[PDB]
């Protein structure tokens, strides 16, 4: 007579049925993905549709009863996350016209293609064509020639989409009852009813805010001393009280700063030693790579990896017979199969990102216990930050000691750190308020507190201030630039690219001081440590049937994010750089256009 | 008396099949009681029964109203009733069907693949015993004071 009990009868069977048509959408990406055959993409297409229209039934079967009488909140939270309905109330019109923008977005970002000053035969396509000449080059005239030559071309063609994408996209998250659809963004961060761990949607957004007012003067010091570096580099486009001009970062759009390492490298004959060359040298190959990745995994005392992963996964190229895509990716093809898809070469860095590939592996085989509704991250920044910790971990001089890629005699002193640490922190620091203030831009224009005549004005007008960047080539209302980046017009969400980096920096801080290491954070490692794998596993487990605070409480013992330990992971960084920046200034006027130049 | 029980299960259920264990299959499937009489039985068998379009032969019931009695088999599978109201056949909600399929492949990892069980329960009764063990022995001499 109750209501908890069919909702447990139809998760029972919804579990069981779900999985097997999953395991079947899987399979057929992943062999896909190996071997690129046209009957692969139909029988792909055919079990996305097979796997597409089951969730359809089973969620227009769930609405008949609300969540408001269940409380074993295991099976609330299954049927809150499944009883939204979306485009299905939308209309038949709406919906179709919807798809036709987004399809028309990606095709002309994706297949886009801008040409040169006169040749139809050498024209440039953004991957790799429009990139190396704006990735590694010199001369100013040119990048300026890409810069403008992408943007004026694609922004202005998607404007007029991205109008009906938000008016469409307000009304149908309007009709979801969430008001400004970026609070519908925000409502995967929403936990509500465990007490002394509530949330809010609108207690987010400051507190993205109150996270960055810390990481602010650190950012200038480097932000003069990345300036005053290019005052040897392109000598006459400085201003040494003023912002950036946005084509000069060695990249695209304003995003990774590791292109300007070689200008900006403080010691010259005091290299960064890369040991690919040892690897090399010693007769390696590229099985004991992924035989030392999980020799990493022993050390730590966490469960070593299935007979059936080592069988049938692909950790070489297949020469040349056969095409196929080596983008490197964790696949969990659920039912207890797990493989990992990569084009490994002897390098130092696909050791590293087979530590960061395989550390999500490990995380898909902790929460392999829970319903199928509920595998995944407890948020969705917690995966490739679990990810992101062995290669910080595997990167250090005395772990390549103790496994043999590292002479036993070998010193290390503070320049080395120095090198180390600024690239590093052309990785780390420079993503983040970019990053805050590109969310911070879409936010606010979902809001529709800024109409569609100061778009283009509004982006500059925080792209001074926030970040310290000045266009050189004045903007008017024909364009549309926050579109010219790819997370835009795919519609993928970019706060948690953010977030990412603050969580990293709290679990390095309380796994790697329970193993009791000595001196500075950079140089720990979670290595013959079994209480470091214990306090981890004890999260990795767990899924996403509890808030995401408690999962965080369970390592850290705090239900925010704190800047502090990134902080303390870049100090000699820092105060070296204050004795740099002792003659300079640090900041940046707004005024400057080079146009009022 | 010999009983051979025997089934396939998946490999993480194989646990559940011991006196006292209760879950999906001793509730629903095969109860074994909890002083039982014998011993139990395991493989893998993974090569065998499975086949890379997978294997949809084996089934096991998933619904119903209560226990088992332990060592009582059910075949009848009529239309479970969930909700409160009639259902006359007619289903598709509060209506649900008590018999799932398997989906053994042979590319799944060991907590899925299909392990062959039988089961042993044996005693005694106050007939003859029509089963005993081994007997044993060396050789035979002669001409010598032997026991
Ligand atoms: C890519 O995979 C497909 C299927 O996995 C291969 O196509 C056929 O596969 C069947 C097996 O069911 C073989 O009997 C056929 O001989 C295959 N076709 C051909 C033309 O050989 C296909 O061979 C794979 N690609 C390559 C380059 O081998
Ligand atoms: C998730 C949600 O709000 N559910 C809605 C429901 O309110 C509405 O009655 C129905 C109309 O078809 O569309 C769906
Ligand atoms: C599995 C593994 O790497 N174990 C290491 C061992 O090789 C090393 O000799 C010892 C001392 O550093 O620490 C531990
Ligand atoms: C301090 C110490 O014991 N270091 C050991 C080393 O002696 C040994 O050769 C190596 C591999 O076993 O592991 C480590
Ligand atoms: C309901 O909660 C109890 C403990 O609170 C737990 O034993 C049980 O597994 C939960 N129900 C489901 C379907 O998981
Ligand atoms: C895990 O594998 C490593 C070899 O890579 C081995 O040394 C270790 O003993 C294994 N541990 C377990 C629990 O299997
Ligand atoms: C590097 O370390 C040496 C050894 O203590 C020290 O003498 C030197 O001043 C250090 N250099 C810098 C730049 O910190």
């Amino acid at each position: 007579s109750t209501i908890e009990e069919q909702a447990k009868t139809f998760l029972d069977k919804f579990n069981h049925e779900a999985e097997d048509l999953f395991y079947q959408s899987s399979l057929a990406s992943w062999n896909y993905n190996t071997n690129i055959t046209e009957e692969n993409v139909q029988n792909m297409n055919n079990a996305g549709d097979k796997w597409s229209a089951f969730l359809k039934e089973q969620s227009t079967l769930a609405q008949m009863y609300p969540l408001q009488e269940i409380q074993n909140l295991t099976v609330k939270l299954q049927l809150q996350a499944l009883q939204q309905n979306g485009s299905s109330v939308l209309s038949e019109d709406k919906s179709k016209r919807l798809n036709t923008i987004l399809n028309t977005m990606s095709t002309i970002y994706s297949t886009g293609k801008v040409c040169n000053p006169d040749n139809p035969q050498e024209c440039l396509l953004l991957e790799p064509g429009l990139n190396e000449i704006m990735a590694n080059s010199l001369d100013y005239n040119e990048r300026l020639w890409a810069w403008e030559s992408w943007r004026s071309e694609v922004g202005k063609q998607l404007r007029p989409l991205y109008e009906e994408y938000v008016v469409l996209k307000n009304e149908m998250a309007r009709a979801n009852h969430y008001e400004d659809y970026g609070d519908y963004w925000r409502g995967d961060y929403e936990v509500n009813g465990v007490d002394g761990y509530d949330y809010s949607r609108g207690q987010l957004i400051e507190d993205v805010e109150h996270t960055f007012e810390e990481i602010k003067p650190l950012y200038e010091h480097l932000h003069a001393y990345v300036r005053a570096k290019l005052m040897n580099a392109y000598p006459s486009y400085i201003s040494p009280i003023g912002c950036l001009p946005a084509h000069l970062l060695g990249d695209m759009w304003g995003r990774f700063w590791t292109n300007l390492y070689s200008l900006t490298v403080p010691f010259g004959q005091k290299p960064n030693i890369d040991v690919t060359d040892a690897m090399v040298d010693q007769a390696w190959d590229a099985q004991r790579i992924f035989k030392e990745a999980e020799k990493f995994f022993v050390s730590v005392g966490l469960p070593n990896m299935t007979q059936g992963f080592w069988e049938n996964s692909m950790l070489t190229d297949p020469g040349n017979v056969q095409k196929a895509v080596c983008h490197p990716t964790a696949w969990d093809l659920g039912k207890g199969d797990f493989r990992i898809l990569m084009c490994t070469k002897v390098t130092m860095d696909d050791f590293l990102t087979a530590h960061h590939e395989m550390g999500h592996i490990q995380y898909d085989m902790a929460y392999a216990a829970q319903p199928f509704l509920l595998r995944n991250g407890a948020n969705e920044g917690f995966h490739e930050a679990v990810g992101e910790i062995m290669s910080l971990s595997a990167a250090t001089p005395k772990h390549l000691k103790s496994i043999g890629l590292l002479s036993p005699d070998f010193q290390e002193d503070n320049e080395t750190e120095i090198n180390f640490l600024l690239k590093q922190a052309l990785t780390i620091v420079g993503t983040l308020p970019f990053t805050y203030m590109l969310e911070k831009w879409r936010w606010m224009v979902f809001k529709g507190e800024i109409p569609k005549d100061q778009w283009m004005k509004k982006w500059w007008e925080m792209k001074r201030e926030i970040v310290g960047v000045v266009e050189p080539v004045p903007h008017d209302e024909t364009y549309c630039d926050p579109a010219s980046l790819f997370h835009v017009s795919n519609d993928y969400s970019f706060i948690r690219y953010y977030t990412r980096t603050l969580y990293q920096f709290q679990f390095q801080e309380a796994l790697c001081q329970a193993a009791k290491h000595e001196g500075p954070l950079h140089k720990c490692d979670i290595s013959n440590s079994t209480e470091a794998g214990q306090k981890l596993f004890n999260m990795l487990r767990l899924g996403k049937s509890e808030p995401w605070t408690l999962a965080l409480e369970n390592v850290v013992g705090a239900k925010n994010m704190n800047v502090r330990p990134l902080l303390n992971y870049f100090e000699p960084l820092f105060t070296w750089l204050k004795d740099q920046n002792k003659n300079s200034f640090v900041g940046w006027s707004t005024d400057w256009s080079p146009y009022a130049d | 008396n010999v009983y051979a029980d025997s089934f396939v299960i998946r490999g993480d259920e194989v646990r559940q099949i011991a006196p006292g264990q209760t879950g999906n299959i001793a509730d629903y499937n095969y109860k074994l009681p909890d002083d039982f009489t014998g011993c139990v039985i395991a493989w893998n068998s993974n090569k065998l029964d499975s086949k890379v379009s997978g294997n949809y032969n084996y089934l096991y019931r998933l619904f119903r109203k209560s226990n088992l009695k332990p060592f009582e088999r059910d075949i009848s599978t009529e239309i479970y009733q969930a909700g409160n109201k009639p259902c006359n056949g007619v289903a598709g909600f509060n209506c649900y069907f008590p018999l799932r399929s398997y989906s053994f492949r042979p590319t799944y990892g060991v907590g899925h693949q299909p392990y062959r069980v039988v089961v042993l329960s044996f005693e005694l009764l106050h007939a003859p015993a029509t089963v005993c063990g081994p007997k044993k022995s060396t050789n035979l001499v002669k001409n010598k004071c032997v026991n």
